[PDB]
RNA sequence: UAGUGAACCAGUACCGUGAGGGAAAGGUGAAAAGCACCCCGGAAGGGGAGUGAAAUAGAUCCUGAAACCGUGUGCCUACAACAAGUCAAAGCUCGUUAAUGAGUGAUGGCGUGCCUUUUGUAGAAUGAACCGGCGAGUUACGAUUGCAUGCGAGGUUAAGUC
RNA sequence: AUCCGGGAGUCAGACUGCGAGUGAUAAGAUCCGUAGUCGAAAGGGAAACAGCCCAGACCACCAGCUAAGGUCCCAAAAUAU
RNA sequence: GGUGUAGUGGUAGGAGAGCGUUCUAAGGGCGUUGAAGGUCGAUCGUGAGGACGGCUGGAGCGCUUAGAAGUGAGAAUGCCG
C-alpha cells in the first residue's frame, strides 16, 4: 500500500503558474516566488475592487466643478439647490450631461439658480 | 441485500483525524498541542497522579 | 524541391560561450565572404565552422543545389553538450571541482 | 433621444435600439419589460426630471439570462494561518429598448 | 466597464492666456496659474492627458510681498558638496531674475510626474510687458481671485 | 532514492597501519534485419540512399517534465528612483472550449516580500542559491466515554478438537 | 444562569484617561486597583505610525447618506456670511 | 416549496460536512478505428478540484457502492541528483 506522489504537484504547480504568466522577472519559471505575488495580487484585488468607488466619484465631482463654475455656480450650491428643487440625478449621469448636452446642463442650472432664490 | 449496493448502518462508522496535514484542516503546524512546554514534546507529560 | 541543406558537428571540444563570438559575425552573409571572414581570426573555435560551413557546400553541391556563389548563411546555433566533471587538489586539504564542456554547433545554407 | 432610468440601485442612459445589461428581473426571455421611473427626457426640448416625470414609460425586450466571469477573491494574513476562498458568479439580463413616449 | 469619457491626446484644443502681475501676491496667481495647466476649468478631465493651457505672464517686477517677507523668504539650494548651502537669494530675485520666482513658486504648485513636467513647460515668464508670442493671439483673464 | 547494502561479475571498486566503514549502476526493436554504396573531413561527426509500421526507436538507444542554455519574431523601451504588483487607460498586433474576446502597454492613483519566535517585525532578530525525488501522532495489549447493533433480569465466551 | 459528562489552550502581556506606592513628588522606568484598544482587527484621520480619535469586512455594482476630520494648489469639497 | 426577522473578522483550541491519491470486492464499461504519462487551449463548480478538444506518445485504464491505508511538502544552517 505504498502511495507514490506521482502527478498531484505539477497539476499543483501548473495552475499557480499559469495564474502568472507576464511577470516582470524570475516569477514565471520560480515555483517558491510564483507562489507569493499571486497573494499579493489578490490582497491588491481586494483592495482595487472597493476603490473604484472612491474613484469615480472623485471624477465626477471634478467635471461638475468644471462644468458648474462655467455657469456661475460653485460646486456645492448645485447640490443644495438641486435638492431643494427636489432632484434626484446621480453624480454620473450630471457628469456625462455636463459634459455633452451643454443645453440639458444650462436648464439644470438655471432651475438650481431658481430653487435657492427663495 | 447483494455486493454491489452495500449500506452501513447509520450513524454507526466514524471517519478518523488526520492531524498535522495543513494549515486549514483545522489541526496542522503543532497538531492540536499548541506552544513549547513539557506536553509538547517526544512522548511528554508527566506519570498519572 | 528544397533548397537549404545542413551539417552539424556534434560534442566538439570546445566551450559554449567562446564559440558564440565567432557565430555573431557569420549570421546573414553570402557563404563565399564567409569563409574568407573566418580564416583570419585566430581561435580555436575559428578552425572547426570552417569545416561545417565546406561540409555543407559540399552536402548542397552533392545533393540538392546548384549554384554555390548564389548561397547565404541564414542559421547558425550553438548549443551545449554533455560535459566531464574532474577535480582538483586545491590546497589545505580540500578540493574544488572542475567543469570541461562541448558544444554542439550546426549551419544552414539556403540559396537566396 | 435620452432617457434616464432608474433601474435597481442605478442609472442608465438609454437610446432607441441598444441593449442594456442589467441586473435579474424575474422576467422569461422573449417577453416585455416595461420601465416607469424616468427623470430626463432629452433630444431637442428637454424634459426636465421631476423625480417621476408623469407619463413616461420605456418599454423593452430581453436577450439573454447570463453570468460574468468568476472573482476570485481570497483572503490571507500574514504571519498567521487564513485562507478563505471564494468565487462569485452574478446573473444578468440583457435589455433591448423600444419605444420612449410619442 | 461602461460610458464615461476618456479623452485622446489630440481631441482636446488648448488656448492661451495673458495674465498680469501688478501688485497680486505670489500665492494667488501661482493657485490661479497652476489651476490651469493642470485642465481645470474645463469639464473633459482626464488625469492621464494635457488637457490644459498656455499661460503667459507679464510684469514679474510688480508682484507682492504682503508685510514683511521682502528681506525674509530665504530660498536655499545644496550643492551636493560639503557645506555647500548657498542661501544666495532673498527677497532680492524681484530685482533680479525674476523670472526665476515664479517658476519656483508654480513647480512646487504642480505634480512631480512625468506630467509634472509637460505641464510645467507651458509657462512662459517676463518681467516687462511684450509678448514675443503675438503669433499665436492669446487671450486676457481676469482675476477677482 | 522503493525492496536485502547489492535485480547489473557487491561486501566489489573506494577509504584507514589496523579492528573497521562502504557506495553508484535495470529498459533499442517483434526479429539485429545494428545503416551495403556515394559525399565533406586526419578522424570524430554529419548529409543522401537503404532496413524497419515507426530512426525525433541509431546502440548514452521506450515515454522524456523542471531549473538552466540558445534561435527567430508580434508589442514596448535612452529626463528615469520601480517588494516589481494591482485599479484605471490611448495606441499597435491578432482572431478563441464564441464571449460583456486574446497578446502587448505610453500614461495616472495606491502599495515596505515568505516562514519561525515574540508585549512588538518591512526589519539592521533568525532560515531558504534554484528545480526535481524522498522526508513526521502509527500499531499491539489494557482503561474510560460517545454512537450503532443482537439479546435483556440477564449477557457472554477462552484455551482446545474437526 | 445552574447541574452532570467528553476535549483543550493558557501561568513572558503592552500602552493610553484615570488613583496610589518606590523613584529625585524624573523616564517608552517599576508594582497594583479600575476602563478601553492591541495580542486574536482589516477600513478613515494624526505627512508617514500595533496601543491615540471614528468605526468591527459573507459577496458583487462605473448607485445614495452621514461620523472622526476637512474645503487656495499638490489633493475632494466655501478664496463662504 | 414560499414569505418574513436575525446573523456570517478572528491566533491557540473545540465541533461538522466534503475534494484528491494507491490497493481489494461486486456490478457495469473503454482501448492499435489509439490506454496510462507529457504539452497547449480564450471551459465548469463556493472550496480543495472536474470535464472536452489540438499535438506528442505506444499498452493498459477509468465509472458506481463498500472496505484498508507507507493517503497530500515550501521552509528542519533537512538528505540525494
Amino acid at each position: 500500500a505504498r502511495v507514490k506522489g506521482g502527478t498531484v504537484t505539477r497539476k499543483r504547480r501548473k495552475k499557480v503558474l499559469k495564474l502568472a504568466k507576464g511577470y516582470y522577472g524570475s516569477k514565471h519559471t520560480l515555483f517558491k516566488s510564483a507562489k507569493e505575488q499571486v497573494m499579493n495580487s489578490y490582497y491588491y484585488a481586494f483592495r482595487d475592487r472597493r476603490q473604484k468607488k472612491r474613484d469615480f466619484r472623485k471624477l465626477w465631482i471634478a467635471r461638475i466643478n468644471a462644468a458648474a463654475r462655467m455657469n456661475g455656480l460653485s460646486y456645492s450650491k448645485l447640490m443644495h439647490g438641486l435638492k431643494l428643487a427636489e432632484i434626484d440625478i446621480n453624480r454620473k449621469m450630471l457628469a456625462d450631461l455636463a459634459v455633452n448636452d451643454a443645453a440639458a446642463f444650462t436648464a439644470l442650472a438655471e432651475q438650481a439658480k431658481d430653487a435657492l432664490s427663495k | 441485500m447483494k455486493l454491489h449496493e452495500l449500506k452501513p448502518a447509520e450513524g454507526s462508522r466514524q471517519v478518523r483525524n488526520r492531524v498535522g496535514r495543513g494549515t486549514s484542516s483545522g489541526n496542522g503546524k503543532t497538531a492540536g498541542r499548541g506552544q513549547k512546554g513539557q506536553k509538547a514534546r517526544s512522548g511528554g507529560g508527566v506519570r498519572l497522579g | 524541391q528544397i533548397t537549404s541543406a545542413k551539417a552539424t558537428a556534434k560534442t566538439v571540444r570546445t566551450s559554449p560561450r567562446k564559440a558564440r563570438l565567432v557565430i555573431d559575425l557569420i549570421r546573414g552573409k553570402s557563404v563565399a565572404d564567409a569563409i574568407s571572414i573566418l580564416k583570419f581570426t585566430p581561435n580555436k573555435s575559428a578552425g572547426i565552422i570552417e569545416k561545417v560551413l565546406m561540409s555543407a557546400v559540399a552536402n548542397a553541391e552533392n545533393n540538392f543545389d546548384l549554384d554555390v556563389e548564389s548561397l547565404v548563411v541564414s542559421e547558425a546555433f550553438v548549443n551545449e553538450g554533455p560535459t566531464m566533471k574532474r577535480f582538483r587538489p586545491r590546497a589545505k586539504g580540500s578540493a574544488s571541482p572542475i567543469n570541461k564542456r562541448t558544444s554542439h554547433i550546426t549551419v544552414v545554407v539556403t540559396e537566396k | 433621444m435620452y432617457a434616464i432610468i432608474k433601474t435597481g440601485g442605478k442609472q442608465v442612459k438609454v437610446e432607441v435600439g441598444q441593449a442594456i445589461y442589467v441586473e435579474k428581473l424575474n422576467v422569461e426571455a422573449g417577453e416585455k419589460v416595461v420601465f416607469d421611473e424616468v427623470i430626463l427626457v432629452g433630444g431637442e426640448s428637454t424634459k426636465v426630471g421631476a423625480p417621476t416625470v408623469a407619463g413616461a414609460t420605456v418599454e423593452g425586450t430581453v436577450e439573454k439570462h447570463g453570468k460574468q466571469k468568476k472573482v476570485v477573491t481570497f483572503q490571507y494574513k500574514p504571519k498567521k494561518h487564513s485562507h478563505r476562498k471564494q468565487g462569485h458568479r452574478q446573473p444578468y439580463t440583457k435589455v433591448m429598448i423600444e419605444a420612449i413616449n410619442a | 466597464m461602461r460610458t464615461t469619457y476618456m479623452a485622446k491626446a489630440g481631441e482636446v484644443e488648448r488656448k492661451w492666456y495673458v495674465v498680469d502681475a501688478t501688485d497680486v501676491p505670489l500665492g494667488r496667481l501661482s493657485a490661479v496659474v497652476a489651476s490651469v495647466l493642470r485642465g481645470k476649468n474645463k469639464p473633459t478631465f482626464t488625469p492621464h492627458v494635457d488637457t490644459g493651457d498656455f499661460v503667459i505672464v507679464i510684469n514679474a517686477d510688480k508682484v507682492k510681498l504682503t508685510g514683511k517677507k521682502a528681506t525674509d523668504k530665504i530660498y536655499y539650494r545644496h550643492s551636493m558638496y560639503p557645506g555647500g548651502l548657498k542661501s544666495v537669494t532673498a527677497g532680492e530675485l524681484r530685482d533680479k531674475n525674476s523670472r526665476r520666482l515664479i517658476e519656483t513658486s508654480v513647480k512646487g504648485m504642480l505634480p512631480k510626474n512625468t506630467l509634472g513636467r509637460k505641464q510645467f513647460t507651458k509657462l512662459n515668464v517676463y518681467g516687462g510687458a511684450e509678448h514675443p508670442h503675438a503669433a499665436q493671439q492669446p487671450e486676457v483673464l481676469d482675476i477677482t481671485n
